[PDB]
């Protein structure tokens, strides 16, 4: 059992890498697509419904453009983002189906995945059960396994960034602040409700970070809010820092000692960053009842199934003014973009 | 409520990376 882990993250990573030294390009063009809806608007870009002309396939096609990534300095992430996303393969993570530019934009063509956002979901129900959010948290950790395999860390969970297809499990899709760094890093990003004390306290941090956003999942899917909150970020910073936590009072003790050592302030004693490393997580007994290799498999019955009502359905996704995709008759941004 | 200070906050909409 544990030997197969190791074989099968050593594989993978093998595949892994042979995909990120050698990326693939240019794999289609705008005019194979029909637009359909605007699922999402950025600052600089927007993520569309889309319907391939000569299959019918429905995808999600993110949008950038140059111009604007360059100005907002966001052209190594996205560089990255996409490097990542054709090298990686998980059941968890959104898959690439294409990927080109023009004169004007980038675009990453995914599979659509119709359910829309966690997010939407919680806070629509209020709050997930523990079995609910058990099967979720699941995935998450075999997820961080896989990527923090690849020494890749994370660095932005939250229920905003993960789907729900259309079996009821996972997609992550974004990998913007994704960082495939092997010691420690500093940059301070991500979302500040779900950013570890370390990253707060300007120290170099490493893949805990990601052990500790689980635990934020974690509470705030069982919740329905998560553990640090307040009007603005420099006041969440303080309560997270604070190493203090309050736990609503239908939580299960089990639950409690899952998230005072996912929430632990002290990354020497976090679970995940020990010398058991995820087998810490995998083996507590609020994990007790999870099938490991099962939801890997996705044969474990999901406890929901969002509406479905077609493979174009968007029913799931907030509705946004559509604005024109215009291609500019002059190339932009060239040389910043070539290896995309 | 502590759910009564969460929707107080005006962070129960999507949140955006710092
Ligand atoms: N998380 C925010 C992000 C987003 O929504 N990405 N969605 C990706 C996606 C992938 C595959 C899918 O099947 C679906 Br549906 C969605 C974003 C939002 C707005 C503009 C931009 Cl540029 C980026």
């Amino acid at each position: 059992e544990q030997e197969s882990v190791k074989e099968f993250l050593a594989k993978a990573k093998e595949e892994f890498l042979k995909k990120w030294e050698s990326p693939s390009q240019n794999t289609a063009q705008l005019d194979h697509f029909d637009r359909i809806k605007t699922l999402g608007t950025g600052s600089f870009g927007r993520v569309m419904l889309v319907k391939h002309k000569e299959t019918g396939n429905h995808y999600a096609m993110k949008i950038l453009d140059k111009q604007k990534v360059v100005k907002l300095k966001q052209i190594e992430h996205t560089l990255n983002e996409k490097r990542i996303l054709q090298a990686v393969n998980f059941p968890f993570l959104v898959k690439l189906e294409f990927s080109f530019k023009d004169n004007s934009n980038l675009y990453m063509v995914m599979e659509y995945v119709p359910g829309g956002e966690m997010f939407s979901h919680l806070r629509r129900i209020g709050r997930f059960s523990e079995p609910h959010a058990r099967f979720y948290a699941a995935q998450i950790v075999l997820t961080f396994e896989y990527l923090h395999s690849l020494d890749l860390i994370y660095r932005d969970l939250k229920p905003e960034n993960l789907l729900i297809d259309q079996q009821g499990y996972i997609q992550v899709t974004d990998f913007g602040f994704a960082k495939r760094v092997k010691g420690r890093t500093w940059t301070l990003c991500g979302t500040p409700e779900y950013l570890a004390p370390e990253i707060i306290l300007s120290k170099g941090y490493n893949k805990a970070v990601d052990w500790w956003a689980l635990g934020v999942l974690i509470y705030e899917m069982a919740a329905g809010y998560p553990p640090f909150f307040a009007d603005q970020p420099i006041q969440i910073y303080e309560k997270i820092v604070s190493g203090k936590v309050r736990f609503p009072s239908h939580f299960s003790s089990d639950l409690k000692d899952l998230l005072r050592n996912l929430l632990q302030v002290d990354l020497t004693k976090r679970f995940g960053n020990l010398k058991n490393g995820v087998n810490d997580i995998k083996n507590h007994k609020w994990f007790a009842t999870t099938d490991w290799i099962a939801i890997y498999q996705r044969k474990v019955e999901a406890p929901f199934i969002p509406k479905f009502k077609g493979p174009g359905d968007t029913s799931n996704f907030d509705d946004y003014e559509e604005e024109e995709i215009r291609v500019s008759i002059n190339e932009k941004c060239g040389k910043e973009f070539t290896e995309f | 409520t502590t759910y009564a200070d969460f929707i107080a906050s005006g962070r129960t909409g999507r949140r955006n990376a710092i």
